[PDB]
């Protein structure tokens, strides 16, 4: 499962999209618990989120410094930014996710602990 | 550890948006009619091991059949799938049933009744008997809502294995990498599409 | 790369390039997987592909070559067999019936292509379908004596027969036109006498397993139509039970056979019969005793293990036992030396229902009603089985499934999403125990008591084990006499009040919550007579609404209103020992005790008010209660309205949107409940309503204009269209309940109609709101008598403008889809002159629009769509002889004609046949009946419209399906015509056209058939 050398900071309730370029549409791909999670030994923060009963990987990344939450025009309850090395799939590729989450609230407390995991990052 | 699962049905009651959702985790709104067949690999993780299902997503319209049962040849297992919102596709299914098992004598089938999202039912759950007599397993599903989305596969890999105590398990997490300024001046380009390229059900719950 | 090469058919075909395409197909994988298939298909498809069918059969070394070969022979042989020359057709049966002959007679190709042996006797059967037995008389006696020279080829004679009676008898109905249907039933009933003869010999001598299997796999089907004498004066019943009970190889298709048997109703006079129905479950139930299974046996152990093919037989079990006692119990209720047979045959039944599948559980569970319903009406029944009874009590009361009311769902105690297969279960649950509750109330109170007292000791106590008992005791209300359900009552609620007490933790707490949430809401009788209680029992629903659990809370909003639909009476009357009516102590709290709730809580808490309320019948009491009600919202309307006016730039802010979507959903809410006693409330906020819906509308148009179409998406927008479509469903929640028509028209209609008409008419087509369309429906369908220039007006403002949003395709603004023919079809109705206002271009769009209906799949347009279309027939037809009715004939009568029979016939409108039969029946009848009075016609001068109608269809069936021959037509016509008084008649010579269209060389006599 490799999870057992981790710390989780945070975890809420998530719909995780992914912008298709080409056709111009939003995608999901995948409904579940969205956690942050530190490593024990290197203390690196990142998103890991698994679909809801296949328990399927649909985000694992770094959560970089780098990154920048940025509002959608459709929704106050989610948050957009570029992925660099997302390797949920496999060979990490690049992606634009959006992230929605149950409420406002949610959103913004999202936005507050991922900013506090850039800083731990950022050591 | 791999078998072939055929899965039929009327056109339109949802056969590909399904295997898509299981795919990548979309909900496909619109409908492009499947024209033959549609060969996906999908791999589930089991306490058992991986197991990998080639999915055969045949074609419902008759005009877009293609090799019809010549699909089924060595199936291994199959899905049977109707849509609760439309009789006809229920009336059809004992003749989609007639022509996967002349074929596959003896198989598991999961017999599925999609789009339980839709409040306006109309192939009420007292009238879906047909699977009792035939042994096929039932199961109302949705593929837009996820209801029940993962039982048909999770019934048919205990009957393939052979362990009626076979389990989805979360798969392991690798160390993600730690990860540009020549085309970072472009990824406003990208980024700014999609902010403003709104979300899809914004009134969803989630 | 070179796959393509096998389409080229001036080539000769290269058999061992189509065998690597084929095995590139099903062996191979990615892309070029992806080209064989579509290599294959095209292949498949071509029309002359039949013709290398022999060659591919003759020199292929790859089973799916065949195979293939074989679907393009019976793509043939189905739709374009008698278009063949004689020869061609002699020459594919030889070929077939020599290929099989070939396999069967090679042992190693007989056991191991068993699929292309099974397709090439379905290819056979194709042809019998054609052939048999006109052209073919001998093949049955010849296929009997052929059976003797081989075991492998009786065996395979098995299969085609098999595959022969299906094809005739189970799936003719909608493949066969009903004569040609008769003509194949007739001809295997007549040859039966021999068929039946070489089957019961094969049984009776019994080779080996295989060919025992294919002989009762064809039995099967055979019982599906056979006289019955062929099963009971033969010694076959005796085989089946015993004999091949025995072999675990045989003993699953013979169950079918006897589940099959079972599902005949005999003769029940004849003493005979019924001792061999009676004998050969006495002898099916002792084999499974002595080689399966005892009786005591843990079935839902061995279902669970899962061993071989103890599933499917455990299930065949169930259905043979179910199916034979529901048909047949009464015959061993009697006779007291069948009376441990009658029991042990049930007991069965008992230890299948406590296997753990859910589908299984339903099928036992039918069977279970079937019983306890007869034992509740049935004279001298229940007794016997008194004992089974019992059992079947504690084995519901174990698994009873989670009712609708219960929120609380464990995943980590949490709240739930969702379905429907649980209610329905959960309905047929309820069903069976209230008949076993009356059947022997003392037992089931006596079990439930038992259960209960051992959660209090804790000596059983768990999540699992108080909800289904709280769900069995919920479901049983109305059982129980008034004194023992008070006793009942009282005890549980004690009780259950015991374990939250010692219970700790929060997830204990919210699920006893919900078990107490769930009974006290089903016993309304007990809370009515004892109001001491029911105040205690709100007031802690009132505490449960400030529950940190959000399950709790919702929980408790909805048991509110549960008790509140059945006890209303008592919270209007001042109770004894209490200082005013409830409803009072109740508004004036509203504020604290909703404080914790979300909004739609809040709303659900308020019509539960509204519930209450419309009890007072006294009008100036009732108006007081509604004014006291709405006193919060109707404040923060009055402040939210005196700041509206003065600066109109106030609904700019998120929060006040906000604020008035929730005072509209509050006057919903409440309208909701109430009626037609609302009106006061709706008439204090109406105007300034409509004014702030012309308010908002201005700021919606505004937002698009500064930012595009884009801005429809934005919180801030759809925030502003909410309060647009909230105050549409308030009126709308109102007209469809007004009493007093006269105030609608009067005063609410023309206000509305200035505020939402021009509106909807003048935004851009992504800024208007199906509602609009609903909320007109409505007020059509209550007033549209009332207001013929109103209906025009609505007409005007929403036709053309939503016509052209969803005449481009079948997709785009689905719910404006439904709305507009929702509304088309009440105005057709009940205003029908306000189509006859139309200009004769926007009535050309009307007609237009019905057929457009036609064609969509999706079954809430369609069937409005040929709803309309008769009725407006209907409504031409009343109008009689006058120049509009005239014109309409002249000018549309076979465009829907036409129309009609295009989707009747295009195989793409299934779902619509019943009433696109109806609608022709119609217009043909019209015809037919001399309702048109003029010429349809613009061909010689005095012929009737009856003859030109005949000649038109002629003519346009002969263009559209040029295939069929001129006398098909004919035939199929004057059937049709003849049959236009009789729908089911008409009907089947319409299945019959749309079999025949499917093949050349359908019989033109087959539409005889009436
Ligand atoms: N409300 C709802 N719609 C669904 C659901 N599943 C599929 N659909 C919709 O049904 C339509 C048919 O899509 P599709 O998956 O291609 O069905 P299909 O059986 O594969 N078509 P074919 O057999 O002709 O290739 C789509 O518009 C899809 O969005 C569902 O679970 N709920
Ligand atoms: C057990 C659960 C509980 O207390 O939940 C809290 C909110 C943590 N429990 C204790 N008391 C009740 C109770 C008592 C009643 O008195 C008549 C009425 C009810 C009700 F369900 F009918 F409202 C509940 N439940
Ligand atoms: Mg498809």
């Amino acid at each position: 499962t490799m999870e057992e050398d981790e710390e989780v900071l945070y975890k809420v309730r998530a719909k995780l999209f992914r912008f298709d370029a080409d056709a111009k549409e939003w995608k999901e791909r995948g409904t579940g618990d969205c956690k942050f999670l530190k490593n024990k030994k290197t203390n690196k923060v990142r998103i890991l989120m698994r679909r809801d009963k296949t328990l399927k990987i649909c985000a694992n990344h770094i959560i970089a410094p780098e990154y920048t939450l940025k509002p959608n025009v459709g929704s106050d309850r989610s948050w957009v930014y570029a992925c660099t090395a997302d390797i949920a799939e496999g060979e990490a590729e690049a992606f634009t996710f959006a992230i929605r989450f149950g409420s406002k609230e949610n959103a913004d407390k999202f936005k507050e602990e991922f900013e506090k995991a850039q800083e731990i990052n950022k050591k | 550890v791999q078998f072939k699962l055929v899965l039929v049905g009327d056109g339109g009651t949802g056969k590909t948006t399904f295997v898509k959702r299981h795919l990548t985790g979309e909900f496909e709104k619109k409908y492009v009619a499947t024209l033959g067949v549609e060969v996906h690999p999908l791999v589930f993780h089991t306490n058992r091991g991986p197991i990998k299902f080639n999915v055969w997503d045949t074609a419902g319209q008759e005009k877009f059949g293609g090799l019809r049962d010549g699909y089924y040849i060595q199936a291994q297992c199959a899905i049977i799938m109707f849509d609760v919102t439309s009789r006809v596709t229920y009336k059809n299914v004992p003749n989609w049933h007639r022509d996967l098992v002349r074929v596959c004598e003896n198989i598991p089938i999961v017999l599925c009744g999609n789009k339980v999202d839709i409040k306006d039912r109309k192939v009420k759950a007292k009238s879906i008997v047909f699977h009792r007599k035939k042994n096929l397993q039932y199961y109302d599903i949705s593929a837009k809502s996820n209801y029940n989305f993962e039982k048909p596969f999770l019934w048919l890999a205990r009957k393939l294995i052979g362990d009626p105590n076979l389990e989805f398990v979360a798969m392991p997490a690798l160390a993600p990498p730690e990860v540009d300024p020549a085309l970072a001046a472009q990824y406003e380009h990208d980024l700014e599409v999609a902010q403003t390229t709104a979300l899809p059900d914004e009134d969803d719950d989630l | 790369g070179s796959m393509e090469g096998i389409l080229d058919f001036s080539n000769d075909l290269d058999i061992a390039l189509l065998d690597q395409v084929v095995s590139t197909f099903y062996q191979g994988s990615g892309v070029q997987q992806k080209q064989a298939q579509e290599i294959l298909t095209k292949f498949q498809d071509n029309p002359d592909a039949w013709q290398k069918a022999d060659q591919i059969l003759q020199f292929s070394t790859n089973p799916q070559s065949k195979f293939i070969a074989l679907s393009i022979l019976d793509k043939l042989i189905t739709r374009k067999w008698k278009l063949l020359p004689n020869d061609h057709r002699i020459g594919i049966r030889n070929f077939v019936v020599g290929m099989i002959i070939s396999m069967c007679q090679d042992d190693e190709v007989f056991k191991t292509q068993k699929n292309l042996i099974n397709k090439s006797d379905l290819t056979l059967v194709q042809i019998l379908k054609q052939e048999w037995p006109q052209n073919w008389p001998e093949f049955i006696p010849e296929l009997i004596g052929s059976s003797s020279s081989s075991v492998n080829v009786c065996e395979n004679n098995m299969i085609v027969l098999k595959l022969l009676s299906e094809e005739v008898f189970d799936f003719s109905a909608e493949q066969m036109t009903q004569a040609k249907a008769l003509h194949l039933k007739n001809s295997m009933s007549k040859e039966f006498e021999q068929i039946f003869k070489l089957c019961f010999q094969v049984l009776e001598q019994g080779s080996s397993s295989s060919l025992i299997v294919a002989t009762l796999e064809s039995l099967l089907r055979y019982l599906h139509w056979i006289p019955y004498r062929y099963i009971y004066e033969t010694n076959i019943l005796e085989l089946l039970s015993t004999k091949f009970m025995t072999s675990p190889d045989t003993r699953a298709i013979t169950l079918k056979c006897l589940t099959e048997v079972s599902n005949l109703k005999i003769p029940q006079d004849n003493d005979l019969i019924k001792r061999q129905t009676v004998l050969f479950f006495q002898n099916t139930l002792q084999q499974i005793a002595t080689s399966v299974m005892p009786v005591t046996a843990d079935l839902k152990a061995t279902y669970a293990n899962a061993n071989g093919n103890d599933q499917s037989f455990l299930q065949d079990l169930a259905m043979f036992l179910t199916t034979y006692l529901a048909r047949n119990r009464a015959l061993l209720e009697s006779d007291e030396s069948l009376r441990e047979l009658l029991l042990n045959a049930h007991q069965y039944l008992i230890q299948l229902s406590k296997i753990e599948e859910r589908e299984l559980f339903k099928t036992t569970l039918d069977y279970w009603h079937n019983l306890v319903a007869d034992l509740f009406y049935e004279p001298l029944k229940k007794h016997i089985y008194e004992e089974i009874c019992s059992q079947l009590r504690l084995v519901i009361i174990e698994n009873m499934v989670r009712p609708e009311e219960v929120l609380v769902v464990e995943n980590e105690i949490v709240r739930e999403f969702v379905e429907s297969d649980t209610i329905q279960l959960y309905k047929s649950e309820r069903e069976v125990l209230v008949y076993l509750t009356h059947l022997n109330v003392i037992d089931t109170e006596e079990i439930m008591i038992s259960k209960l007292a051992r959660q209090i000791d804790g000596s059983e106590w768990s999540w699992h084990n108080i909800n289904t008992l709280s769900w069995a005791i919920g479901s049983i209300s109305g059982t129980m006499s008034e004194d023992t359900e008070k006793r009942f009552v009282v005890t549980v609620i004690k009780d259950l009040l015991g374990l939250c007490e010692q219970k700790r933790g929060k997830d204990n707490k919210a699920v006893v919550a919900s078990d107490i949430m769930y009974v006290v809401g089903q016993y309304p009788r007990f809370l009515k007579a004892h109001w001491n209680f029911l105040r205690t029992v709100i007031l802690k629903l009132f505490k449960f609404m400030h529950e940190t659990h959000e399950g709790v809370q919702d929980m408790a909003c909805d048991t509110f209103i549960k008790i509140v639909q059945k006890c209303k009476y008592h919270f209007v009357i001042q109770q004894p020992r209490e200082s005013e009516p409830f409803i009072q102590t109740i508004i004036r709290d509203i504020q604290k005790t909703t404080a914790d709730l979300q909004p739609q809580q809040v709303h659900t808490f308020y019509k539960a008010c509204g519930i209450i309320i419309s009890e007072e019948r006294s009008v100036a009491e009732r108006n007081r209660l509604l004014s006291d009600l709405m006193q919060l919202p109707n404040m923060a309307w009055d402040t939210i309205v005196e700041q509206s006016t003065a600066n109109p730039t106030l609904l700019l802010d998120s929060e006040t949107v906000k604020i008035i979507a929730n005072i509209i959903k509050t006057n919903v809410a409440v309208c909701t409940s109430m009626g037609a006693d609302f009106y006061p409330q709706l008439g204090h906020i109406y105007y300034n309503m409509l004014q702030l819906y012309r308010a908002v509308s201005s700021m919606i148009s505004a937002q698009v204009a500064a930012e595009g179409l884009i801005a429809t998406k934005t919180p801030k927008v759809r925030g502003l269209r909410t309060i647009k479509k909230e105050i549409l469903k308030l009126v709308e929640t109102y007209i469809s309940k007004a009493r007093n028509l006269d105030d609608v028209v009067k005063v609410l209609v023309e206000p509305l109609l200035n505020a939402v008409l021009e509106d909807y008419m003048n935004n851009v087509p992504d800024a208007r709101d199906a509602e609009v369309l609903n909320c007109m429906t409505t007020v059509v369908e209550k007033v549209g008598h009332m207001i013929p220039q109103g209906v025009i007006l609505i007409l005007q403002s929403v036709f053309e403008c939503t016509l052209d949003m969803i005449n481009k395709d079948f997709t785009e603004y689905p719910e404006h889809r439904v709305e507009f023919y929702k509304l088309l079809k009440v105005i057709n109705e009940k205003s029908f002159a306000a189509f006859l206002e139309l200009p004769p271009a926007a009535f050309k769009l009307f007609v237009d629009a019905i057929c457009w209906a036609f064609k969509h799949n999706n079954r809430d347009v369609e069937v409005n769509g040929l709803q309309i279309a008769l009725d407006l027939v209907k409504n031409i037809e009343r109008m009689g002889n006058v120049p509009f009715a005239n014109e309409f004939h002249k000018n549309y009568f076979f465009i829907f004609v036409s129309e009609t029979f295009f989707v009747l016939t295009d195989s793409d409108h299934k779902s619509g046949f019943s009433k696109q039969a109806l609608l022709l029946m119609k217009l043909i009848s019209l015809v037919y009946d001399n309702k048109i009075s003029v010429p349809l016609y613009q061909v010689p001068q005095g012929t009737s419209n009856q003859v030109y109608l005949s000649q038109y269809l002629a003519n346009m069936l002969s263009n559209a399906f040029p295939h069929l021959t001129s006398e098909q037509i004919a035939s199929f016509l004057s059937a049709l015509t003849k049959q236009c008084k009789d729908l089911v008649v008409f009907k089947g010579t319409l299945r019959d056209f749309l079999v025949q269209i499917k093949e050349v060389g359908g019989d033109p006599t087959d539409y005889l058939f009436a």
